[PDB]
C-alpha cells in the first residue's frame, strides 16, 4: 500500500538530536559514554524543557517500531499500531459463544483508566492569509449568527517540533446551513450530497477537506468590548455537542498508514474554532480529539447531557456493553483516587492541544490562492453575497475591457470563482483542467495566452457583455 | 427486614448487659449530670465466629430507634488509602446532627490487626485516622460506637484504652435452653413434621453454635 | 555573626595541616609547585562526634577569605537520582568561577559504606559521581575538597586513591592545656565569674569533648 508523500518522508529521517561534550564525561573526545550520546526524537523530557506537550507521533512511530523489532531474532513484522477496540468479540474463543448467554474476561472491555494521550497526528496548524479567515467573521458581522464552514489545504514538514507534520489551509467553503443565536444544526445529507462535488475539483487543484471551523462569538455590547468570554479554565474548553460532530468527520476520513494492520490509521484531520482570547480580542484556538479511547467508543455509546463539560453515559440494550469509566479529582478534604460511579464524566479530557499561527509577511515559500478574497461565496446565502451573473460584470469583467496578463491572471486564481466558472460547464473538462492548474502554479504566462485564444473563453466573454 | 428482641437467643444475660450499658447514654442523659462522670462510647464484642455478633448490633438499634449506620469490614480495605478516609468521616458527621445515633463497625481485626508482627505502612494508616478521629471528636452528642471482632488480643492494643474502648463484653457459645431458641426462630416458615421433638434436638448437638 | 580567625582551643599544633594544603597552590604555583607536581585537593577530617569540624572548615575560609560551600550526606542524598546529580553539578561548576572555593562534604559514610554485607545498587551510582568530577580540574582549579566522617575505616577504600582523597587529618580530643581556651571562650561573654581559674575546673573533665 502507498501513503502520503508527507508521511513517508518523516518516516525514512530518523531525527535525532545532537549534543555537545560536558564535564560530567569522563570518555575521551572520541567517544561518548551517556552525557553526549544522540538523544532520542521521543525522550519526553526533552519535549517539556522546550514547552512541547507532546511526542510527535512519527517519533512515537519510531519508540513502538524499537519495541516490535528487537535485536533477537523474531521473524514477525508485527508493527503493533491499531486502534485499540472496546467493542465484544461475539466468537470470543471459549465455550460462552453468544454474549446473551456468557461473557468472560479475555472479551470484556476493560475499565477505562482515562490517560491522556502523549503524541498528537498533527503538530501545529497554520494558515495563509489574514484575509482569508477575516471574510469568515465578517459574515457573522452582518447576519449577526453563528456560521460554519470546511478547511482545504495540504500538508508539509515542520522543524520547529521534532519529527513533526504542519498543516498548512489554502481556502475555505462554506456549505449551506440554517443559522441560529444561540447554536447551529443543519442536515447532513444535502452537505455530503454537496461535497461530494466540491471533492470532485480539488482533487485536480491539488486540494483535500481536512478541516472545519464554527463560530461562537458573543459579543457584550458591541462598543469598546469586542467580546464575551465563554470558554476559559473553570468553564468547558469544547462542548459535548461538538465533540460528536468532530468523531464522525475523523472516521469519515482516515489517514492511510502501511503499518497498521487494518490498512488506517490515525487520522490527521484538525478542528478549529473562533471563540476569543480571556481579555479582549477575537483569538482562535484549536484541539483534536483523541484517537486512544474518544474515536472507537463514538460509533456506539456518546450520549448528549445538559452540562456542556461533560457527556452522559447510557445503559446497555443487548448489544451495547460499556465499561465503567474512571477518573480522579479532589474531594472536600484532600486528593482521592478513581470515584466517578456517576453518569457525566468530562471530554475536556480526550482533547489534544494544537498550536494555532499565521506567517510573516516579508517573505513565504508561497501563497498560491490570494487573489481578492472578496468574491461573493458559494453559499452565502444569510448574507447579500450570494449573486448571479451581475457579478460577473463586477468582480473580473476582464478589467476595463481590456485586461493586461499581469492584472487578469492575478484575480483568476481565486478558489471560489473557479468552483463558479465550472458549474455552469461552458469550457471542455480538458480545457478547465489547465484552466485552474494556470491559476495555481507557477510560470503561468505562456500557458493563460493559449487561455484566451481559446474559443471557449472568448464566448465566456461574449455571452456576459450581452447579460446584465 | 427490620428485627427485634425475640430474633435472638441464647445469650438473653449476655444480652442484659448489653443492654443497660448502651441505653442509659442514649436514653437518659440525666445520669451523667447527677454523676459527673463521662459514659463509655465504645464497647467490643468478641467470641467464636458464627454466633450473630452481626444480629445483635441491628436489633438493639432498630428498637432504641436511634440513626442506625453500618460500617463493614473488608468494604474500607477493597479501596484505596485515599477515599477509604473519606467515607470514614462522613459516617461520622451525619450521626452527630442525628443525635442519639449508633455507629455500628464491623470486623475490626481487618482493619487493625496485630502491628508489631508486620511492622508496615498500611497497618499504621487507617487506624491513625480512626484514632485521631475517635479521641478527638468532642461535642456531647451521646453517640454509642460498637466493635465487633473473634479474637480481643488479635487487634492492636492501643485502642484497649480509657475513653476509646474500654468495656469488654464476651459471646458464649449457648446452653442447652439457649440452642433449642434459636431453631425456633429459622423453623417459623419450615413446615416440619408431629414426631420431631423440640428439646430432643438440644441435646444432640453440645457444642454447635447459631 | 561569622567565626574568628581559630576560635578553636585544642587544635593550633594540628590545623596547619589542614591549613597548608590551601594557601601553597595560589600563594606559590611558580618556585614551589610547578616543578610538575599536581596539587592534592583530597582530604579527609574525622574522629569522635563533637570535635567540630563543621566549624573548622570554616575556620580556613575565614583565614583565607576563600568562598564557602554547604553539602550535607544525608540531606542531598536522599533526593531523586536527577535531583542529587543536579545540585553537585550546579555547586562544582560555581566552585570554578570563584576561587577559591572550599566544598565542604559531610558524613561520607551515608554515602559510601562497606560491601560486605550491604546488598543493592543504590549507593554505588551517586559516589562514582563524585569520582568523575575529581579528575578533570587539573589546571588552574584552586579547589580542596573537605570530606567530614566519623570513622576512617567505615569509608569505602576506592576512594583513597591517587588524586581522589590522599589527607587524613585527625583532629584528637585535648588536654587540660588545650580545653583551656575552649572555656576561655565561653566565658568571656559572660559578665562576672569566681575567683578561681578554670584550669582547677578543667583539670578533672580530661575525657570531655570541646
Ligand atoms: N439470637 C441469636 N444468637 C445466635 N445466633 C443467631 C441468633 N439468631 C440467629 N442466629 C444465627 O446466627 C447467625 C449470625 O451470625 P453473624 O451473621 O452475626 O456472623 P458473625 O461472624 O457474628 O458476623 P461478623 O462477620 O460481623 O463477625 C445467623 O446466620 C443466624 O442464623
Ligand atoms: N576548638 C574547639 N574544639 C571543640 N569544640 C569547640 C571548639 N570551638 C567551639 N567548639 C564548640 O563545639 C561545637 C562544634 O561542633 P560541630 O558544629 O562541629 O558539630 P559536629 O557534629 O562536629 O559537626 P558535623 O555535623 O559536621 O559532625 C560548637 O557548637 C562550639 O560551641
Ligand atoms: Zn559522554
Ligand atoms: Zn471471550
Amino acid at each position: 500500500i502507498k501513503e502520503l508523500a508527507v508521511d513517508e518522508e518523516l518516516e525514512k529521517e530518523d531525527g535525532l538530536i545532537p549534543r555537545q561534550k560536558s564535564k560530567l564525561c569522563k570518555h575521551g573526545d572520541r567517544g561518548m559514554c551517556e552525557y553526549c550520546s544522540p538523544l532520542p526524537p521521543w525522550d519526553k523530557e526533552y519535549h517539556e524543557k522546550n514547552k512541547i506537550k507532546h511526542i510527535s507521533f512519527h517519533s512515537y512511530l519510531k519508540k513502538l517500531n524499537e519495541n516490535a523489532n528487537k535485536k533477537e531474532n523474531g521473524s514477525s513484522y508485527i508493527s503493533p499500531l491499531s486502534e485499540p477496540d472496546f467493542r465484544i468479540n461475539k466468537r470470543c474463543h471459549n465455550g460462552h459463544e453468544p454474549w446473551p448467554r456468557g461473557i468472560c474476561s479475555k472479551c470484556q472491555p476493560s475499565a477505562i483508566t482515562l490517560q491522556q494521550q502523549e503524541f498528537r497526528m498533527v503538530d501545529h496548524v497554520e494558515f495563509q492569509k489574514s484575509e482569508i479567515i477575516n471574510e469568515f467573521i465578517q459574515a457573522w458581522r452582518y447576519t449577526g449568527m453563528q456560521r460554519f464552514g470546511y478547511m482545504y489545504g495540504s500538508y508539509s514538514k515542520y522543524d520547529n517540533t521534532p519529527l513533526g507534520i504542519k498543516a498548512v489551509v489554502e481556502a475555505i467553503y462554506e456549505p449551506p446551513q440554517h443559522d441560529e443565536q444561540d447554536g447551529l444544526t443543519m442536515d447532513v445529507e444535502q452537505v455530503k450530497n454537496e461535497m461530494l462535488q466540491i471533492d470532485r475539483q480539488a482533487q485536480e487543484m491539488g486540494l483535500s477537506r481536512i478541516g472545519l471551523i464554527f463560530t461562537d462569538l458573543s459579543d457584550a455590547g458591541a462598543g469598546d468590548g469586542s467580546v464575551f468570554c465563554k470558554r476559559h479554565k473553570d468553564s468547558f474548553f469544547l462542548s459535548s455537542l461538538e465533540v460528536i460532530m468532530a468523531a464522525r468527520h475523523q472516521t469519515r476520513h482516515p489517514n492511510v498508514s502501511k503499518y497498521s494492520e487494518q490498512g488506517f490509521f490515525s487520522s490527521k484531520f484538525v478542528t478549529c474554532v473562533i471563540s476569543g482570547n480571556l481579555e479582549g480580542e477575537i483569538d482562535i484556538s484549536s484541539y483534536q480529539v483523541s484517537t486512544e479511547a474518544e474515536a472507537l467508543v463514538t460509533a456506539d455509546m456518546i450520549s448528549g447531557s445538559t452540562f456542556p463539560s461533560m457527556a452522559y453515559i447510557n445503559d446497555t440494550t443487548d448489544e451495547r456493553y460499556v465499561p465503567e469509566i474512571f477518573y480522579m479529582k479532589s474531594n472536600e478534604y484532600g486528593i482521592t483516587v478513581k470515584e466517578n460511579a456517576k453518569p457525566a464524566f468530562p471530554v475536556d479530557y480526550l482533547l489534544v492541544t494544537l498550536t494555532h499561527g499565521f506567517p510573516n509577511t516579508d517573505t513565504e515559500t508561497n501563497s498560491k490562492f490570494v487573489s481578492s478574497t472578496g468574491f461573493p461565496w458559494s453559499n452565502r446565502q444569510a448574507m447579500g453575497q450570494s449573486q448571479d451573473y451581475q457579478e460577473l460584470k463586477k468582480y473580473l469583467f476582464n478589467v476595463a475591457s481590456s485586461g493586461d496578463f499581469n492584472l487578469l491572471h492575478e484575480k483568476i486564481s481565486n478558489f471560489h470563482l473557479l468552483l463558479y466558472i465550472n458549474s455552469l460547464q461552458i469550457l471542455s473538462p480538458d480545457e478547465w483542467k489547465l484552466l485552474i492548474e494556470s491559476a495555481v502554479k507557477n510560470e503561468w504566462e505562456e500557458s493563460l495566452l493559449k487561455l484566451v485564444s481559446s474559443a471557449g473563453w472568448q464566448t465566456l466573454v461574449m455571452i456576459l457583455q450581452e447579460s446584465g | 427486614n427490620e428485627v427485634g428482641y425475640d430474633d435472638i437467643g441464647g445469650c438473653r444475660k449476655q444480652m442484659a448487659q448489653i443492654r443497660e450499658m448502651v441505653e442509659l447514654p442514649l436514653r437518659h442523659p440525666q445520669l451523667f449530670k447527677a454523676i459527673g462522670i463521662k459514659p463509655p462510647r465504645g464497647v467490643l464484642m468478641y467470641g467464636p465466629p458464627g454466633t450473630g455478633k452481626t444480629l445483635m448490633a441491628r436489633a438493639v438499634a432498630n428498637e432504641t430507634g436511634a440513626f442506625f449506620f453500618l460500617i463493614n469490614g473488608p468494604e474500607v480495605m477493597s479501596k484505596m488509602a485515599g477515599e477509604s478516609e473519606s467515607n470514614l468521616r462522613k459516617a461520622f458527621e451525619e450521626a452527630e446532627k442525628n443525635a442519639p445515633a449508633i455507629i455500628f463497625i464491623d470486623e475490626i481485626d481487618s482493619i487493625a490487626p496485630k502491628r508489631d508482627k508486620t511492622n508496615g505502612e498500611v497497618e499504621r494508616r487507617v487506624v491513625s485516622q480512626l484514632l485521631t478521629l475517635m479521641d478527638g471528636m468532642k461535642a456531647r452528642s451521646n453517640v454509642v460506637v460498637i466493635a465487633a471482632t473473634n479474637r480481643p488480643n488479635s487487634i492492636d492494643p492501643a485502642l484497649r484504652r480509657f475513653g476509646r474502648f474500654d468495656r469488654e463484653v464476651d459471646i458464649g457459645i449457648p446452653d442447652a435452653t439457649g440452642r433449642l431458641e434459636v431453631l425456633r426462630i429459622h423453623t417459623k416458615n419450615m413446615k416440619l413434621a408431629d414426631d420431631v421433638d423440640l428439646e430432643a434436638l438440644a441435646a444432640e448437638t453440645h457444642g454447635y453454635v447459631g
